[PDB]
């Protein structure tokens, strides 16, 4: 009438023409999708004779024989699967887009304990990405052998075949291009087979004609095989180590492991590894990001580890293997990639237990935090929803430790009864902050300070601002609250009176110098020194970020901390100063002895010295006099 | 064939869903904070309206009793006819309780995906090689 | 040898940069981009239902790149460490009316907030300040005009209608340097009727920034 | 046997669900092929009306319209285009991998000009992804006005003309999902179509409810939104080179990327091989504060293939160093997968790549022309320079020419390696450097004391990454680099000085070995060299290892506690000033008696001393001042 109904067409003509040229991208993945259909076929077996065993007569042997050929330049596959009917090559084989595979799990919606893959039912075409023509044998145990020949020009062909008899199941034969060879490569095939098929259930051999050129049969092709397939109940170590081993390469057996798995509308099993040395390249920047990897059914999806995990947490080694995932067409590529960012927050998760965990077991945490300590501290600067639980896995050397290093915890376990703040101190090594002046009167007060010497310290502790309600102080910046004593108080406030004016003529010497110049207890054995306002960059920041090559120069604007002098009274040489400057505040010598002081200060306190040469010029002048020279 | 059911998955740390001028490290917390009350205001709806419609369920079965009582009683009748349009009018409550927890399935249905719900903590099971 | 790189969080708390910055006049065109680079995040922030009535000046991070960054989005994820004792006690002459009002977080509030704050950044120095939340509105209504119990909203816990009239102050001649336009801007921004105020859509918009 | 002969069959009800459910990831796509159709249908008129006028009778304005109609969640997409028979919405409109494109392939031979997008097939099915229902109404002049109708239900319908006014092109009736409302707003919809619409070459208009002001005039504002603005912006790279002039080209790159102002230096590039394209590069006055965040991904340079937007993998296009020039690159001759979201042959892109690099050197070449512009481009840009330097060697031969340096004759003058090069002395065979943290330290640095006395020109290295680029860079117009800071520093000078400097060495024999027992586990070795003047000695280093300036960086900078290198890399000696006064002095002082300790202290003062001009960081400072401080109370008389 006024409406005509008409059902969707398809032109083949070209629609096999898109399907082996722009569905797919690598070419290498034919072999993929030939060994998944047979590793399909040799399941359906399987299960069939769990409902009639006499269907092995005709074979009770499950495997795929992989077997170039040179001298023609082709491939051949042997499948022992059930194998197709005549009807099946050309009502299933011949149709794009549809697949026994999905036909057969329709018939095992009954129950089974059977896992297969195919839902697309395309990727047998993907054969003429690199074969020029392919031809498929095959013998079903309800019927004849047939061969199945064609080229992909719209059209194929079916005669029941003869000589070689094919118990069951099909081969395939790749009559491989010309510029295509690079694939009869022992080394080629193997990379391929362990790109995509290392977790094939069943074992899939490779024949080479070595020697007595004869097809040797490779069964140890894909020989490794899967673990969070069995019961994490009934694994030992010993099978862990293995898998680890074969897993990594690493001669050396993994320090802890870990099983995951959950169950939902997300549903995985997976295992993670903690490796007991890290890699030298660890933190090349431009090393592909591939320490875990994604399966599905077992077979190689992608390790783009960029998304799936934490950069910081770039070590551990593992696999992820899930049962029911939004592939593309090309099984290359997962849709909704938020999907792998849940799967990271489960994985971040149980990563953490692990190392809890870890920690418990104090004599192999400390090789761990040993070799992977910089990681936790990078997850501080980086990570700002699980900083808490790192902050717990930090250790550090303090006052009253050797050298073990100790958690923040134990050492708020240690604190005063009045002490409100946890006393730190950064630098290049441990010796040097051992030997600051800023921690002389801390000790004397019977405080323990945190040393922190490696320079990422500078990252991590800008992060830490409060840990288990306690402050974080740094010895090395003004504004250091140390216990109070009023009668001390009075004392140094009828000192700053004494020093007043001796203050105030340092800073007219040194003017450009200094910030500001006044007395400090948190000085013992020191005759004065430079500290960093709370605002700004402090000695060590600094240092460490002019040494940074693709460093902004114009931040220091906002970076450059003010110096201040501090000044113990209790020297002589700073009583001496004080009366010097009664005798004649304008002496010269005075004011020269106050700029040595004051570069020999800056310089001991980690500060950029402005010109090393001029400093050493005055040195080697003093020296001079002492021998008399001039 | 059809993969919609994962067309909708909520993640609250999407670095790939960021502004230039927005801090991160404070956003994806306050993503958090936002789910977890949602939850719990969702939740709070569905036991609201599942106890009003338990309550008006259980308020007609009584009247129902009550109804076959006043049936049975001589003369009550006239009472029956009073507590039946009562009665109807609790059940059609108790339906309206049960039609707005027909939103709430709805409201589950077109709920999105997340941690908490695309699964559970099937399994786990740690290992230190110590030795 | 390999090659990694690790990078410097900026911690210049705008706080921070308006007691770096110059007196009273602060360059119009400078803080032009820093407006705009508050209120495109905004819009963000409104796409994403971000609230945070609470968000105060010394939340927003000025970075040494010229670039707003917004941070610390209300109460229920914030200061969960150390932190001030009077949140709300102290002067609260950055929170909108509709925070003195006790109702709720919008886009007009935010804006509302910042508004004060833009003015801040041009007389380095609070906008407004008053004591309890009626006399912050009393300080706040100085410059922006007041009405009696007929332009006020539903959910007010100030006593509505206790508020004696008042007019405007021309924004442009009380705020240092600020070009007409963006005294309609703001004074749009700090109008007591939230919904006589602007978005920050069409703020961002406009040809004033 | 028999051999029986087959056609090859589809499942298309399994097949379609393929198309929608898998063949995509971003729905975003939906409105790119609805508009790429479009702009195929509208250039399908441009050649017919072309070579004949009165195909324009029916309709000679061409355009894409997109009117959203939230009360019905629809979408509306007006193609004012050549419009399909009833015949072709049977044919290809209802066929997968159907397509009238190659029609015009073929058909087009007089029509070498004629450019249409893509050739599939099966994209208008994508359009199913947020669409629950489709219905395309189309009149072809040489037809009447037909309405397509589906669900993708398996079936089409196809309807006879209702009355609504089509009589060119088609509309697209797109009847959304539930969940995809997001696509209704107008926010949304200038997301999408400005990463893939950006270059058609027909105006695309939006129809959008204008937020206004309250129709009470009294106020009141306009109705509608005409947003034509979406193709504000043209192709350039499409036209003449030689007639193409910044006063519009500037405002091509200010739209390119959101920088008012105009570019610092731009190269167009043609390329008329197999690899056929055209390329506008772009270098920015100003480097961007985010230039090296390199955890954010890259999209400088932007891959467009018929003017639609591809790819944007700076990784593949363009190397590391050159990631601060942005531009498009424009295609018409690529191999693209079914999605049209990735490049298929990787190896294309490789040979792209080159082309762009050989072509952004010739930009760098033009400008050491202009040197005032050059020494901004420079300065903003001297680290990429630097690290291509490092990581690309096979340019290094054109790099190494863009290098540009103070000196100790230029001064303040920033000056050409080759212009070093051009004024070297006869026996300077040579390029001599320093390194440090500054130009006032190595300026003042006892190291080029000597050299300058020997009239040599020195230059000055201040960056970290300048240390980095000494240990690549080798040599420069055939002569060798040599650092002034390493040992065996051979300045060419008089024969006799040498001579006595081996008699001052004998003079000082005794010295030297004394401070070496004195510094044992100190110093590597004591000893004399005339590259010193003012300076009783000098801490160097070794002719291999790290410099001080080189572990001041790699100690504070990597992130990797290499303790094995930092141990191998860890060398330096000591050099003496025989000519020094304190030198003298020492001598002297050793011949009176050698365990003199004083005298070894005083040499383990200078030993500190000389570590800290040189840049070396002492074991324990502290130690340091404390001497300081005992030689300050001796003076004081405490
Ligand atoms: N070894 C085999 N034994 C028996 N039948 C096979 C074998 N290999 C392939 N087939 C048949 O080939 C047909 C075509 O399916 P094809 O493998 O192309 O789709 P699929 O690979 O199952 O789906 P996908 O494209 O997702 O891998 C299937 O119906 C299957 O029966
Ligand atoms: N708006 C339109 N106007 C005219 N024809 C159209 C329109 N939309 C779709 N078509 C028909 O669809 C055919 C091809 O469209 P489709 O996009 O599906 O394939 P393609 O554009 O050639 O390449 P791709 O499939 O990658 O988009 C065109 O030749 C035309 O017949
Ligand atoms: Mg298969
Ligand atoms: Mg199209």
């Amino acid at each position: 009438e006024e409406v005509e109904t008409f059902a969707f067409q398809a032109e083949i003509a070209q629609l096999m023409s898109l399907i082996i040229n722009t569905f797919y991208s690598n070419k290498e993945i034919f072999l993929r999708e030939l060994i998944s259909n047979a590793s399909d076929a040799l399941d359906k077996i399987r299960y069939e004779s769990l409902t009639d065993p006499s269907k092995l007569d005709s074979g009770k042997e499950l495997k795929i024989d992989i077997i170039p050929n040179p001298q023609e330049r082709t491939l051949t596959l042997v499948d022992t699967g059930i194998g197709m009917t005549k009807a099946d090559l050309i009502n299933n084989l011949g149709t794009i887009a549809k697949s026994g595979t999905k036909a057969f799990m329709e018939a095992l919606q009954a129950g089974a304990d059977i896992s297969m893959i195919g839902q697309f039912g395309v990727g047998f075409y993907s054969a003429y990405l690199v074969a020029e023509k392919v031809v498929v044998i095959t013998k079903h145990n309800d019927d004849e052998q047939y061969a199945w020949e064609s080229s992909a020009g719209g059209s194929f062909t079916v005669r029941a075949d003869h000589g070689e008899p094919i118990g069951r199941g099909t081969k395939v034969i790749l009559h491989l291009k010309e510029d295509q060879t690079e694939y009869l490569e022992e080394r080629r095939v193997k990379e391929v087979v362990k790109k995509h098929s290392q977790f094939i259930g069943y074992p899939i051999t490779l024949y080479l004609e070595k020697e007595k050129e004869k097809y040797i049969d490779q069964e140890e092709l894909n020989k490794t095989k899967p673990i969070w397939t069995r019961n994490p109940d009934d694994i030992t170590q010993e099978e862990y180590g293995e898998f680890y081993k074969s897993l990594t390469n690493d001669w050396e057996d993994h320090l802890a492991v870990k099983h995951f798995s959950v169950e939902g509308q997300l549903e995985f099993r997976a295992l993670l590894f903690i490796p007991r040395r890290a890699p030298f390249d660890l933190f090349e920047n431009k090393k592909k990001k591939n320490n875990i990897k994604l399966y599905v059914r077992r077979v190689f999806i992608m390790d783009s580890c960029d998304e799936l995990i934490p950069e910081y947490l770039n070590f551990i080694r593992g696999v992820v293997d899930s049962e029911d995932l939004p592939l593309n067409i090309s099984r290359e590529m997962l849709q909704q990639s938020k999907i792998l960012k849940v799967i990271r927050k489960n994985i971040v998760k149980k990563c953490l237990e692990l190392f809890s965990e870890l920690a418990e077991d104090k004599e192999n945490y400390k090789k761990f935090y040993e070799a992977f300590s910089k990681n936790l501290k990078l997850g501080i600067h980086e990570d700002s929803t699980n900083r808490r639980r790192l902050s717990e896995l930090l250790r550090y050397h303090t006052s009253q430790s050797g050298d073990e290093m100790t958690s923040l915890s134990e050492y708020v376990s240690r604190m005063k009864e009045t002490q409100k703040s946890i006393y730190y101190i950064t630098g290049e090594s441990k010796e040097q902050v051992a030997n600051s002046a800023f921690v002389e009167r801390v000790r004397k007060r019977g405080f323990e300070v945190v040393y922190m010497t490696e320079p990422i310290d500078e990252y991590c502790v800008q992060q830490l601002k409060e840990f288990d309600g306690k402050s974080l102080v740094s010895v090395t910046k003004e504004g250091l609250e140390l216990p109070e004593d009023e009668e001390e108080k009075k004392k140094m406030e009828e000192s700053k009176a004494k020093f007043e004016n001796l203050c105030k003529l340092m800073k007219e010497i040194l003017d450009k110098k200094v910030e500001k110049v006044t007395i400090s207890n948190r000085l013992v054995s020191s005759p004065c020194c430079i500290v960093t306002s709370t605002y700004g960059w402090t000695a060590n920041m600094e240092r460490i970020m002019k040494a940074q090559a693709l460093r902004d120069n114009s931040t220091m604007g906002y970076m450059m901390a003010k110096k201040h002098l501090e000044i113990n009274p209790d020297h002589p040489i700073v009583e001496t100063l004080r009366q010097k400057a009664e005798a004649d505040k304008n002496d010269k010598a005075v004011k020269d002895l106050v700029v040595l002081l004051f570069e020999t200060a800056l310089l001991s306190s980690g500060f950029s010295l402005e010109d090393p040469q001029t400093h050493s010029n005055r040195i080697y002048r003093m020296i001079k006099l002492g021998l008399g020279i001039d | 064939v059809d993969y919609s059911v994962w067309d909708h998955i909520e993640v609250s740390d999407d670095e790939d869903e960021t502004h230039p001028n927005i801090d991160t490290a404070s956003l994806f917390r306050w993503r958090h904070q936002a789910r977890v009350e949602r939850m719990e205001q969702f939740q709070k709806e569905k036991e609201e309206l599942d106890r009003g419609c338990r309550e008006c369920k259980r308020k007609v079965a009584e009247c129902q009793r009550k109804l076959k009582e006043l049936e049975v009683a001589e003369g009550g009748k006239a009472e029956l006819e009073r507590l039946q349009a009562e009665a109807q009018q609790l059940r059609k409550e108790e339906r309206s309780w049960e039609q707005k927890l027909e939103e709430m399935r709805k409201k589950e249905k077109s709920m999105p995906w997340n941690v908490d719900t695309l699964s559970k903590d099937g399994f786990s099971k740690s290992m230190v090689n110590t030795k | 040898i390999k090659v990694t790189l690790v990078f410097e969080h900026v911690d210049q708390d705008l706080r921070t940069y308006l007691d770096k910055a110059p007196p009273p006049g602060l360059p119009a065109e400078t803080i032009k981009d820093l407006m705009r680079q508050f209120l495109r995040g905004l819009d963000f922030l409104h796409a994403n239902c971000i609230v945070h009535r609470d968000l105060k000046p010394e939340n927003i991070l000025v970075t040494s790149g010229g670039t707003v960054k917004l941070a610390d989005f209300g109460l229920a994820r914030i200061y969960s460490y150390q932190m001030a004792l009077t949140p709300v006690v102290v002067t609260l002459w950055y929170r909108a009316p509709e925070v003195l009002l006790q109702s709720t977080y919008a886009t007009p509030v935010d804006m509302w907030s910042v508004g004060c704050i833009f003015a801040e950044m041009f007389r380095r120095k609070p906008l407004f300040c008053g004591n309890s939340e009626a006399d912050q509105l009393g300080k706040i209504f100085d410059l922006i005009g007041l009405p009696p119990e007929d332009d006020w909203p539903r959910d007010v816990s100030l006593p509505r209608g206790a508020f004696p009239p008042r007019g405007p102050r021309p924004v442009q001649s009380v705020v240092p340097e600020m070009e007409e336009s963006g005294a309609q801007l703001l004074l749009e921004m700090l109008t007591f009727n939230p919904h006589k105020r602007i978005s920050a859509f069409r703020a961002l918009q406009h040809s004033y920034l």
